[PDB]
């Protein structure tokens, strides 16, 4: 789940700042254009992760009262439905 | 109708007579699942009523 | 309130160090990194604080969490879900008492014993 996530993160994290810092000797304009595209991107995604996050949390017993809500209302659906089939049948 | 089966239908199957069993299973079935749409699913009572009524009409 | 508001730092220290570096920067981006790791380990704590709870997370989560919108659009489409099943509960209901009245009346009109006995004896 969340592990997997946090161990790619941690990875990616790793070689950026090995070949960031280690052959920081050899890179060019165009390597360090790429690498700030790079950057900006993971900040976009980063933002919309925490902003996923912050939603998430400010209605976190909400959404299992909605998710329950929706289940009993779904179940009720089904079990109307399927009254609804067997006096059809039986009729 | 008094073997093998629950005892509703009497000795005289009267045509006025089954009408108004059938009506009064129809009206039981009618409460049963009012109540079970009401209040809670938990409650078969509706089909086992259906399947009275048919073996009485049969 | 500490977790929010270091969150809220390190992304205002984030942004700060993402316009500064706009131009060619020769020294050690660090502090990009540095805050990107601090946002990273933020979220991962708050993930696991809602996660201790131990609900029923359904896939229905990870795809809206994937599809890049928050979660207020389906808390709208479970509202309107719910007017719905409201309305056809009320639709069903007088269905039903629509039936029982003519029921009722077909008794009536049939058998008067029945209709006694649901009047008076039920």
């Amino acid at each position: 789940r969340l592990s997997t996530l946090i161990e790619f993160l941690l990875h990616r994290a790793y070689s950026e700042l090995m070949v960031l810092t280690d052959l920081l000797p050899r890179k060019s304009d165009v390597e360090r254009k790429i690498e700030i595209v790079q950057f900006a991107s993971r900040t976009r995604q980063l933002f919309v992760r925490l902003l996923a996050l912050v939603k998430w949390a400010n209605d976190a017993g909400k959404v299992e009262k909605c998710a329950m809500i929706s289940s009993f209302l779904d179940q009720q659906a089904i079990l109307f439905v399927d009254t609804a089939d067997r006096l059809a049948s039986l009729a | 109708e008094s073997q093998g089966i629950e005892r509703l239908h009497p000795m005289q199957f009267d045509h006025k007579k089954e009408l108004r069993k059938l009506n009064m299973s129809i009206l039981i079935n009618f409460l049963d699942l009012l109540d079970i749409l009401i209040r809670s699913p938990g409650s078969i009572k509706r089909e086992e009523k259906l399947e009275d009524l048919k073996l009485l009409f049969v | 309130h500490l977790e929010e508001h270091l969150e809220k730092f390190v992304e205002n220290i984030r942004q700060l160090g993402i316009i500064v570096s706009d131009f060619q920067p020769s020294s050690q981006a660090g502090l990009s990194q540095k805050l990107n790791f601090i946002v990273t380990g933020l979220q991962d704590i708050d993930k696991c604080r809602q996660q201790l709870h131990d609900i029923t997370v359904p896939l229905e989560v990870f795809e809206y969490i994937d599809q890049g919108r928050n979660p207020q659009l389906y808390t709208k489409e479970c509202l309107e879900r719910a007017l719905a099943k409201n309305e056809q509960v009320k639709g069903k209901i007088d269905t039903m008492k629509k039936f029982k009245s003519l029921l009722i009346q077909e008794l009536s009109k049939v058998f008067p014993e029945d209709m006694a006995k649901y009047r008076s004896i039920r």
